[PDB]
């Protein structure tokens, strides 16, 4: 009758295709849909929520709650307190809401948002330099080379100055989630602007850090997250 | 066939004549075209919708603190109304007698204290005429207001995470396949002190997981911020308030069997005394049932 | 009739829950040994697809099931609705059913596909359920989502033996509505329907009862040197 | 709806870059030995199709992939997006993927075909790239277009062994946009991703290290006598 | 249901066909398309660009830069300097932008454009006869038989007279790219009109030649260019 | 299905509803119907678009010669503007301090000299405050103006080919599979004198191909005319000028790692002295960064 | 704890060398000494952060650097 | 940063001089004959409520040393 043709890719079965299918159980009446609080229509809105970065992950501290905070004390000369190499495949970011939404997608774009929170007493005071070195730069090794990039001065007694927004600085339009020398995104490092001055000598600070996506974050090419592995069948 | 009642049009067609036989769901438009954030998540400020509903007083008990209240999922608690309800039977509203602030046993917060959790409504089962209406009714729904209050001095230090997890399903303390016991996940008002992790923790009778880092369910802390939460930092604030609506698939559930919330309090950073000599501080929790409804009255389900 | 404009692609359209979960993945494998095979419908078995549904506390979705078999010559699938007894063998009289829906196919022709609408009974599926089916004093209490539903089961027989025995069930959540977001799982699943992560590697001999987390966090030599 | 007039043919319509490069050609051959085969997607392997893309410095194109196999009975292809580990064997647990797109087919039914849109990450593909991925002092610097992208890879397994082992991947550039024209290559390619033409015929013994151009210019006895 | 029929050529797979295909990776967002200089929409526009003909290709000169230029001196009697047999399969034309675009197509039409350029000093002067003998004629063997075809007098000190346009003179509408006696396109030869007179006896001229397509050039029936061969796999 | 938003009409239909699932691309028309040359190629005369932008002076340095300037790909250099740019961060425009003519080391043109090449921006990396802005910035883009000037007398003879190759990827000097070294393809201002071909040329450390006929990349000379080029014939003109825009897929690239141009100068016909006794003449190259932009400031990438 | 001062360009000349002529000085004098309290911290860092603002350069040449 | 101690008499910085090696400001000094700039000086010293003492942060135009 009608001259149809079946091209290549007709009798194919593609996992990712979109096709209508016959309904077994016809006339079945689905139970009514009430109003449940918290509907989420998109999985990027999970990446938008702050989540603590395991900034202390070392031999002893991994697997414990102490893996989330860094100890700062008063020191005579500036030191480099912390370095957060910017990759969504790295344990620092990969284990957060941001990084573990982005490890389903093969590359991304937009700005990271990194907030710091110091847990100390009310009498302590400090000035910290938070510096993002763009792609292509070395990790600074001293504060005079860290200050020449993007940086903010995080001052205690404000907590409006905590958040640094890692800008999007890239050649290409997207950055690969898996760290590689071509697209590598740079380094966020933490320094002592002045000092952490406790109310009494020998005092101790404790620093936490969070990461979330900025509204211009975007991702593409959904894939298998490295963040799950099944080595034996579930029974 | 059927249909139904850089920009690409398409003729909407069900080839098989039915819904649910249809393909995947996109976003339609009637005419040509020519979103980034969800404020419901991120735990709004209860002023971020409206403050007219709130100095906080429910049902004969007063809280004086309310811009820093977090409104869970940006939804204010409300009665089941209709059209979302299964039974036509008129629920009971106890209002100010069973909707009031119930303060629980305080818990010492020490160095080395791993955390605490309370299941809800369960914590309130013996509390007042709310805890009476649980047993005498088949079903029920309630929204809650959790006020967590821990006060130390300017010399002290350390932070807590106060989170409310919908459907927090505990992991068994280890090894083989066992359901955690009904009794260990229904502790009462005393809640459960997290004493682990250790390889020596007792495994019997389905005891729950004692590891605070994995949230006892196997998911990290620091991702616990996806739930409604507040962080109490003794450098900044001494207290917390969280307003949760009724979260569940069902309009009303049993309240004895099903605990649809969990109040988890984790010492994110330990408690360090300053020059002061105080090594431990009480944490107090005050729960208010709010917009609670009960239906299916019977003999007290009490044993 | 209606012309229904959408778009080509938007920025994050990769990430919306419809596209995130809207791929057809393997929910279970069975073998046709004896010419009979049976699979109770669940996503609990496969850890990767299980981890994605568990970003969310509640899901409401249709599912379409696609059966990929290396057998040949003919086959029957029977969807057994809850509350009755399924055929226990091939040549079982219960394969003759006036009512239970079943689907015949010849595996060399195509891949059979059908749709199971939302059966949830609760208005959404519980991914995590914090409560028990039986009351307090009851002797055997199932904890979690196991009592909350059953999505049926699929019985398979082979009328012409021919080729391989291996059946694969790929299903695609469609028309998804997801509600309460949860933290992604950080740890390898050790069971079905159970949220416990402690592995318990060994059985028979000494050094038993030491058990592992199996988490995905890995270390670095020095903070500040990264 | 719209009636979209074009033409039958115009004069040079044979020669426009859409028709010039718009034929489906073989970009690689693999063998199913062990029932597993793997191919990293590139045009570098086949010298004829490689020479045509290299009239142009930059290309932006979709590609459709068509798999011609002499095997039978069933097969699976898995497109593995960059940045993860592909299945290393058949019967590998990584063939069960909630996310990685895969395509099942029965080779005797038809030829499977799908489309990979433009993944270039740069807004166009580099045919020739004059620069390095790592900075100056870095110890191992890849030169050329090798770091600039990866188009994924295709993993092949066979669920029913049956017939031959030989897979052929034909892809068709479509929706092509080509930019900076270059001289056609005058010399036979001696490597992949490398523009060097010196052949180095021998290996083992004497008369090694004399190497050939292998160009296409041939002589004539006398100018003016042609 | 609907009476379709599948004719012959339905389940076919044709390399050169045109068919829509399912998109693996749906919802994938292509990176934006910026403005890159130099867009080429058609491959005949490469054939339009002048390119040097290897007019000296002999035993010694092939493989070197000297393969592109001819030496002219002062001679008492006219000689035939150069002959460019007109074929797109011949090493002379086949290796240029013109000839190597046309070796993908099985036959052609239109006019070739041949420009000559003399590299000498400013004091040298010369008159050259550039003659195209149409299809069917012998190669001239003397200037009086070369002048009777299409010809131009190329004079130094002008460089407006360099270009000869090989006209399209053919029986059929198209000419086969591979030289054959039936369609053969003729001969372009270069002669001394008068002489090449150097500023000093013993002086030496050097002549280059280019070829490009005229706007009425056309080609058809894309095929495998003989100009590439793969004798072993690339690894 | 979908569609989208001797003469044969056709109904435009996407059977699979998507772009890029569509078939091959033709030239549409809305109504019935009832091209030969590309001036962008063929290297226009910079008057063939407009001469208002040009006696040539950029940024405090003067060239006096400009109808014979070739405008590469018929496009005049211009700033990245917007909407073609990735980052929103405002680039830096050095203008007249870093946009100026930089004259490089002259090179003797002799009998037997095979050629020379310079990589850009690389040649300018130590030159002035252009070469400073390379190191202190992540990215950058620049258009260039190449003025090549070689003067001999009316007695001399011989011709050069001055060509600008976008993305000129060198071949390794022979044999096995090796990437040419970072150092040999980044020679600095001195460029690279082509000393080959020979079977004796050294093979080590990834040295580039020395054969001028194959363009060091394996493609003939005489087809090098497809790029922007000029032919300097000592019988006619002594100099050359080429105006290149910024050619690349990316809005901005590193400039230290990626050399997006090459200036190649090939003695197409050798240099013959006349009655004069001068056996060699200098060739001088003068490069002007033009419409250069820098972004992503950091510490100097200098080692 | 901190200080901010915004200085225009003060000089008789529109532009001067900047290598030879220093047209400003930032002086920080401990007017009253630093006494620790009950705390045991005897010294505190002072940090200075300078931003060139509305800077102009002219007369380009080879680097005056030695 | 500079330690502020008991007995520390003061500090001074000359401008633009202090910035001569700093970034692409300190590059433009050398490659240009002349230049003018305005500056923004942010001086930041943090101690606790137990500490004591005061600084004078002054900017002197043309501060000619003895």
């Amino acid at each position: 009758g009608l001259p149809t043709r079946l091209p290549s890719g007709s009798q194919q079965f593609m996992t990712t295709e979109d096709e209508q299918s016959p309904n077994i159980l016809p006339g079945f009446h689905p139970s009514k849909k009430i109003h449940i609080p918290g509907m989420i229509t998109n999985v990027m809105h999970m990446a938008r929520v702050d989540s603590f970065i395991p900034i202390n992950n070392i031999q002893g501290e991994v697997g414990k709650v102490s893996m989330y905070y860094i100890t700062v004390t008063k020191k005579t000369v500036t030191e480099r307190i912390l370095v957060l190499p910017l990759e969504m495949s790295n344990t620092l970011f990969a284990t957060t809401l941001l990084g573990e939404v982005l490890n389903y997608y093969a590359n991304w774009s937009g700005s990271i948002t990194i907030t710091f929170m110091c847990v100390c007493d009310a009498f302590s005071t400090g000035k910290f330099l938070v510096a993002y070195t763009p792609p292509g730069g070395k990790l600074p090794e001293d504060r005079k080379q860290a200050m020449l990039g993007v940086h903010i001065i995080w001052d205690l007694g404000l907590q409006s100055s905590c958040t640094i927004v890692v800008p999007w600085i890239s050649s290409g339009f997207y950055r690969r989630t898996k760290a590689d020398s071509f697209t590598h995104g740079g380094y966020v490092s933490l320094w002592y602007q002045t000092a952490f001055v406790p109310p009494v000598s020998g005092g101790t600070g404790s620093i936490l850090a969070t990461c979330s996506a900025c509204p211009d974050m975007s991702v593409r090419m959904l894939r298998d997250s490295p963040m799950m592995e099944q080595k034996n069948e579930l029974q | 066939g059927a249909q139904v009642s850089s920009v690409i049009k398409y003729f909407n067609i069900n080839y098989y004549k039915d819904s649910a036989s249809s393909g995947l769901s996109r976003q339609d438009f009637s005419q040509d075209p020519s979103t980034l954030t969800n404020p419901a998540l991120m735990s709004p400020s209860v002023e971020a919708c409206g403050y007219s509903d709130r100095q906080i007083t429910i049902g004969n008990s007063t809280i004086t603190t309310s811009l820093h209240t977090v409104l869970a999922y940006g939804e204010w608690p409300t009665y089941l109304s209709d059209i979302d309800a299964t039974s036509v039977d008129k629920p009971t509203h106890p209002e100010t007698s069973a909707d009031r602030f119930y303060t629980l046993d305080s818990v010492e917060w020490q160095v080395g204290s791993h955390g605490w959790w309370w299941k809800l409504p369960d914590a309130l089962k013996d509390m007042g005429v709310f805890g009476q209406n649980m047993y005498y009714h088949s079903m029920g729904r309630s929204g809650f207001i959790i006020h967590t209050q821990c006060n130390a001095t300017k010399f002290h230090s350390g932070a807590l995470i106060v989170a409310v997890i919908p459907e927090h399903q505990l992991a068994y303390v280890g090894g083989v396949k066992v359901n955690v016991g009904y009794d260990h996940t229904h502790p009462g008002q005393s809640g459960h002190q997290i004493r682990g992790p250790s390889q020596s923790n007792d495994r019997s009778g389905g005891k729950p997981d004692e590891d605070p880092l994995f949230n006892c369910n196997g998911t990290l802390l620091g991702n616990i911020t996806i739930f409604p939460h507040q962080i109490i930092n003794l450098r900044t604030n001494n207290s917390s308030t969280i307003v949760v609506p009724y979260i569940n698939c069902v309009p009303m559930d049993n309240m004895l069997k099903h605990n649809n919330l969990s109040l988890v309090i984790i010492p994110l950073v330990p408690l360090r005394p300053g020059s002061s000599g105080i090594n431990s501080v009480p944490i107090t929790v005050t729960i208010a049932p709010y917009k609670s409804e009960f239906s299916g009255a019977m003999e007290a389900q009490r044993q | 009739i209606e012309t229904r404009y959408v778009y080509n692609t938007n920025t994050n359209a990769e990430a919306d829950v419809e596209m995130f979960l809207g791929r057809s993945a393997l929910w279970g494998k069975v073998t046709l040994t004896r010419q009979y095979a049976k699979w109770e419908i669940n996503f609990q078995e496969q850890a990767h697809i299980r981890k994605k549904f568990e970003f969310f506390t509640y899901l409401r979705f249709d599912m379409e099931v696609t059966i990929v078999t290396n057998n040949k010559g003919l086959m029957q699938i029977m969807f057994v609705p809850p509350g009755i007894d399924h055929p226990e063998t091939h040549d079982d009289r219960k394969w003759d059913s006036a009512s239970n829906p079943s689907v015949f196919f010849q595996p060399k022709s195509g891949f059979p596909r059908f749709t199971i609408p939302f059966t949830g009974l609760a208005s959404a599926y519980y991914m995590f359920y914090d409560g028990y089916d039986k009351p307090k004093g009851s002797d055997n209490n199932e904890y979690g989502i196991a009592p909350t539903n059953d999505m049926g089961l699929l019985c398979f027989r082979t009328l012409d033996n021919s080729g391989g025995n291996d059946v694969k069930i790929y299903v695609k959540p469609k028309h998804i509505t997801a509600w309460v977001p949860r933290p992604p799982r950080a740890t390898q699943y050790t069971h079905k329907y159970s949220t416990n992560y402690h592995y318990k590697p060994n059985s028979s001999g000494p050094d038993e009862h030491v058990l592992k987390d199996r988490h995905f966090i890995k270390t670095r030599p020095l903070i500040s040197s990264a």
